[PDB]
């Protein structure tokens, strides 16, 4: 009759032997966020509003590499990026180099609608966030032990790795 | 990388993608996620959100190729999605989710696994990690 | 913006684009020029470099589209480049330059002008600003 | 079979009301670079090398919006960006948010060639530049008084 929705939490090298501690929260994440997307479409929110809603929730799953739970740079810091696109108008919004913005996807939207630009990055994009008043957090709040441990292993191997790496 | 694509009853399509990027990236490194036509794209015909080895998604302009194969060569969502993923990207580097104007859903990937879900108004649901095999 | 596209007699293509962006742009604003697929693209089939309103070129993924039109719909370099500039993009927002694998040169634009120049081994060369007449 | 080259120094609204003192140095700019790229192809330099070389020179012309002569932000600053791509390999390079780097396109090539990434930006792009020992000047040197007045005018015009 009408709506469909899909979502993801990352593509990569995920072993069949992903431990319970690593697997259940991601499986739970997928469900939680899918319930929300479905309910929003059921309540007929515009699809553009729905994808921002679902990604804010995906961003909020600590076990997915976006927002809280973002993987780390070679310097052990956080740099998040996001983009969003309305297929009906071709409008879009994007951001890069966020370190304190709690929900990057929502800044991408804000740039789309409130700026004659599509893409803002690094200091300038934190300036925009400050100006717009979105939620920002101490950088540490974005960091997970799992991610620190991955950096370490990637940093001795001298590799750039996908969150999901053997 | 996270993402979500959705379409309503009228064909209104949209896409969103967010990420921390790659582990151990150089400072200042930009991936596919913030680029339009690479990691995120949406259209009259479809919406796409990609994930994996950023650089490999930029190189193949993944999200846009899908839309482009559909409109220009007439491929269905399924065929276009499979084609970009399984024929134009090295293996183990890329998955994507997509929906079409008319409600179709495609979730191909050439990585070992991709955390993904989807649903339709008619009643379908699926959570998944590895390929159905 | 500035750019150059080149091709040798064996159809090895390349593109390079560079800019300071848009006068009075917010600090941190990125345009098309550094986005593979928008401002700059190069293939087996062709090479492209665009210029003008960055935001309109990002949105229309114009460098990729010219290539995609050629490959997927079989259009020539002139037809494809003309479609993107004079159909799928707004007047007064964008110009591009391109070469084909076979040596073909196209330079459409929908602005009042575009500082441009081109040449071939076979002897042709123009430099220009406004449309030819 | 034969080589071909195309190049530009910007698209937009270029008036019939265009004075020679701004027209001629752009026409000379375009001619100079055509000859530089043509001479490269005649000597059969790789296309990729050729487009960096020509774009490098187009940058060094203060009358085009790129490298020296780049337009200004709302803060009156220079923030430059480039990209380069080889169609035979699909290799790519890009930079954004550069301010002190003389030939951004050459830095975009270096990311392509020396880095596992395609795109670096702002402070981190500038770090990479520094490791690489490329030519940096300080940013006064990139600001033409044409662009300062350009900016002031655009601000009150909004
Ligand atoms: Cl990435
Ligand atoms: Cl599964
Ligand atoms: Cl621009
Ligand atoms: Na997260
Ligand atoms: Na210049």
């Amino acid at each position: 009759g009408g709506w469909s929705i899909a979502l993801h939490g990352g593509a990569g090298d995920i072993p069949f032997s992903l431990p319970p501690e690593r697997r259940k929260p991601r499986e739970e994440g997928l469900r939680h966020c899918l319930q929300i997307g479905v309910e929003a479409l059921k309540a007929q929110k515009p699809p553009l509003d729905v994808v921002e809603l679902v990604v804010r929730e995906l961003e909020n799953i600590e076990h997915f590499n976006a927002g809280i739970g973002s993987v780390l740079t070679n310097s052990g810091t956080v740099e998040m990026e996001a983009s969003i696109m309305d297929g009906n108008t071709m409008k879009c919004g994007a951001v890069s180099g966020l370190s304190t913005v709690l929900n990057p996807i929502s800044l991408a939207r804000l740039v789309m609608d409130k700026t004659p630009h599509i893409y803002l990055a690094f200091q300038g994009a934190q300036d925009f966030a400050k100006q717009q008043g979105v939620e920002t957090v101490d950088s540490s709040h974005l960091i997970t032990a799992e991610n620190v441990e991955r950096l370490k292993l990637a940093i001795e191997a001298n590799r750039v790795q996908v969150d999901y790496s053997q | 990388t996270v993402g979500c694509v959705a379409v309503d009853s009228h064909g209104n399509l949209a896409s969103a993608t967010s990420t921390g990027g790659l582990v151990n990236k150089m400072v200042g490194r930009i991936g596919d996620t913030p680029l339009i036509g690479a990691g995120t794209y949406a259209n009259e015909l479809c919406a796409v959100s990609a994930t994996g080895k950023g650089e490999e998604i930029i190189r193949a302009t993944v999200a846009r190729d899908v839309a482009a194969l559909m409109e220009f060569k007439g491929l269905s969502l399924k065929e276009a999605a499979d084609f970009v993923i399984h024929e134009r990207t090295p293996k183990g580097t890329v998955g994507l989710i997509a929906v079409s104007a008319a409600g179709e859903i495609a979730m191909p990937f050439n990585t070992t696994g991709m955390f993904r879900a989807c649903a339709t108004e008619d009643g379908y649901s699926e959570i998944a990690i590895w390929p159905t095999t």
